[PDB]
RNA sequence: GAUAAACGCUGAAAGCAUCUAAGUGUGAAGCCCACCUCAAGAUGAGAUUUCCCAUUUCUUUAAGAAAGUAAGACCCCUGAG
RNA sequence: GCACCUCGAUGUCGGCUCGUCGCAUCCUGGGGCUGUAGUCGGUCCCAAGGGUUGGGCUGUUCGCCCAUUAAAGCGGCACG
RNA sequence: AUGUUAAGUGGAAAAGGAUGUGGGGUUGCACAGACAACUA
């Protein structure tokens, strides 16, 4: 699971370390098995989480 | 550059002009024939393609009839390339005689060695027996097989096995004598090979 | 720098181009061309040259000082050219020229055959002396230190090719 | 077991790419190629399948060595006959046949099995500017790493 | 030549260089006082 | 051809001197070629010349099965270089 | 020196046959210094490609001797 | 973020040797002219 989330987040401007703190910054709990599901299928729905965490920990 | 191919015939003596007697070995050639011509834009280097010794009709087939016919010539039963010599030069149907050569001509010679079969250690090798008497019992065998550290036998322990029929080039050859139409050269020293093999004369590589 | 701040001020007939690093001095004999660096500058006002340097580097100064000293000595031989004088002690010894062909009878059992390129040429006027002339000042010096290689001088005589200055140290080899 | 992707034989398109080798350092480069050819950088990655792509290498003769790497580092080879090493290389390989400078640096970072032996024959290097593979329309991948 | 871990200027007209990472003694008046550190 | 010890040429840092840092050479029975032999199972299995060119039912039409053949090869017999 | 290892078994030295590797180099190749005139040498540096002998006396290595040689190297490999 | 190392040191070893480079100090001699180089 972390080696396909490093894989599609570096799709979308980070890697897996800053994009896990953005989203802990956000209050977001999703597994990391939810997170790779996501990562293959809905490509949509994982840049939407992607998007919350860069807004999170651009403060 | 020069260079023929033939069949060896065997061995005599000559006198020379001073008085000097020589040994010498007795090469046959029937004019060979250039085949094909290989070229850097088609193959990739530059050779030439020879034949000799004519063959009956039954015992070729329709492939090398349809590779021989662009020369018109009969099929042939040895085929070999010749390598760094001027193309030009050179053409498909040229007849190659014994001529090329004349006396004197350092030349190198080349064949295959007879066959002797499965040899031993000592004749193979040139290894060295051990004692025939004085409580021995070790005549005729190969030697200790290496040390015991490794827990295993080093590779080129040479041993037994078949012996001979190798292909063995000889250097610096002179020719003594050419006759034009019988189509036979005469070359000083031994050769390899038996009677009736194949052999090839080119002029020598260290000049 | 010493040597990179001094001024190089070019006699007449001097011309320079410039395209990028290559420098190209002119003269009455010669076009000597050579391959400069770039953190070291031209200059204008012509009949007078400086170097100058951004500094902060490590060193601070090496590059400066050989910069300046190629170009002055590209000046220096494009109007003037170089010189080498070469001796023979060790009798029996002698030196011919036949265009640039340095020929060489030194103790030897055969002659000994030089041949000059292009911008160089030979002086032989007599049997001892024999003169290195060129532009360039590190072909005309290969050039001498390979003629003078062919016999070095010994120190219990002194025979053998030297320059026309060498200081040679002699020994006392004993009579037997 | 439950529901996680697998990927399968020949599901996962593999897309052509070229790089381009003048002034980066051997093992960076290198090691970025072996991350492509094996299939790290898309969320399709299967650890027993091959998703990796293509990759072409161009201008093989301009890669650069820092330190005294070029007459210092070299390479050996045994022939498994006494006494028989072959040290005869060293930055020699940049000048005469740097294809196999190329492909020793990333044989070695790839893995040692039948998968990453496969993976090995997905590179394509040149030494110079020009590749004949123009009919598989390979795009230009950049580097920073 | 000398070769040896020491390496010392012996005269006065003796100077040190390095030319590689190597320090030498190097004397225009005694060929004796030549050195190279090894 | 590129090098070891050694020896330079030009040259500054360090107005001089200095084989070295930038540039430029010489130099060993040693190293890579040069000579001889093996080698595409080099699964990265390479190249050139020549020779040969279509029946039957269908699972379904598919890198399908089965049958008789071309070029060529082998079994079997006389042997030896 | 020690006693980890092997006591339901790990057979000692010289010679023979067959070698291989290190370099602290015995010869041959290249060099700097000399209290190096030449011919021979001393010593230090680089160099492992190839070469490195037959007898007498002792079970003998070791050793001494005889006649030669460009030279008659020293170690590891279960003191192969 | 700010520096150091050029030795593949990092990634085995001492007495001793050295114009390798970074930082901090103590001073002799310097425009009523220094060190070096060239005349006499
Ligand atoms: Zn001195």
């Amino acid at each position: 699971w972390i080696a396909r989330i490093n894989a599609a987040a570096r799709m979308n401007g980070l890697s897996y370390s800053k994009l896990m703190h953005g989203l802990k910054l956000a209050e977001i709990d999703i597994n990391r098995k939810m997170l790779a599901d996501l990562a293959v299928n809905d490509a949509a729905a994982f840049t939407a989480l992607a998007e919350q965490a860069k807004d999170a920990l651009s403060k | 550059t020069k260079g023929i191919l033939g069949k060896k015939v065997g061995m005599t003596q000559i006198f020379t002009e001073s008085g000097e007697l020589i040994p010498v070995t007795v090469v046959e050639a029937t004019p060979n024939v250039v085949l094909q011509v290989k070229t850097v834009e088609t193959d990739g280097y530059e050779a030439i393609q020879v034949g000799y010794q004519d063959k009956r009709e039954v015992l070729s087939n329709k492939p090398a009839k349809g590779h021989v016919a662009k020369a018109n010539t009969a099929p042939k039963r040895f085929i070999k390339e010749f390598k760094n010599v001027e193309l030009g030069e050179y053409e498909v149907g040229k007849e190659i005689k014994v001529d090329v050569f004349q006396a004197g001509d350092v030349v190198d010679v080349t064949g295959t060695t007879k066959g002797k079969g499965f040899q031993g250690a000592i004749k193979r090798h040139g290894q060295s027996r051990g004692p025939m008497s004085h409580g021995s019992r070790y005549h005729r065998r190969p030697g200790s097989m290496g040390p015991v550290a490794p827990n295993r036998v080093f590779k080129n322990k040479r041993l037994a096995g078949r012996m001979g029929g190798d292909r063995v080039t000889i250097q610096n050859l002179e020719v003594v004598k050419v006759d034009v139409e019988r189509n036979v050269i005469l070359i000083k020293g031994n050769i390899p090979g038996a009677k009736k093999s194949l052999i090839t004369i080119k002029s020598a590589v260290k000049a | 720098s010493r040597i990179g701040n001094k001024v190089v001020v070019l006699p007449a007939g001097v011309e320079i181009k410039q395209d990028g690093n290559n420098i190209t001095v002119k003269g009455p004999k010669g076009e000597l061309t050579r391959e400069f660096s770039s953190d070291i500058k031209m200059n204008i006002e012509g009949n007078e040259v400086t170097f100058t340097r951004p500094n902060d580097s490590k060193e601070m100064k090496t590059i400066h000082g050989t910069t300046r000293a190629n170009f002055n000595n590209m000046v220096v031989g494009v109007s003037e050219g170089f010189q080498k004088a070469l001796e023979l002690i060790g009798v029996g010894y002698r030196a011919q020229v036949q265009g640039n062909k340095l020929t060489l009878n030194v103790g030897y059992s055969h002659p000994v055959e030089m041949t000059a390129p292009e911008g160089v040429t030979f002086e032989v006027p007599a049997n001892t002396q024999v003169i290195v002339k060129g532009i360039n000042k590190e072909v005309v010096g290969e050039l001498a230190a390979n003629i003078r290689g062919v016999r070095p001088p010994e120190p219990y005589k002194g025979k053998g090719i030297r320059y026309v200055g060498e200081f040679v140290r002699r020994k006392e080899g004993k009579t037997g | 077991m439950r529901t996680t992707y697998m990927a399968k034989a020949g599901e996962v398109e593999r897309k052509w790419y070229v790089v381009d080798a003048t002034d980066v350092p051997l093992g960076r480069l290198s090691a970025v190629v072996a991350s492509v050819l094996r299939g790290k950088n898309k969320p399709t990655f299967t650890p027993h399948v091959d998703t990796g792509d293509f990759v072409i290498v161009i201008n093989a003769d301009k890669v650069k060595l820092t330190g005294k790497k070029a007459t210092d580092k070299i390479y050996y080879r045994h022939s498994m006959y006494p006494g028989g090493l072959k040290s005869v290389t060293a930055g020699e390989l940049r000048d005469k046949n740097s294809r196999r400078l190329i492909e020793t640096s990333v044989k070695g970072m790839l893995p040692k099995n039948t998968l990453g032996r496969k993976q090995f024959t997905k590179l394509n290097v040149y030494g110079g500017a020009e590749h004949p593979h123009a009919a598989q329309q390979p795009e230009v991948l950049d580097i920073t790493n | 030549m000398k070769v040896r871990p020491s390496v010392k200027p012996m005269c006065e007209h003796c100077k040190v260089i390095r030319r590689k990472g190597r320090v030498m003694v190097i004397c225009p008046a005694n060929p004796k006082h030549k050195q190279r550190q090894g």
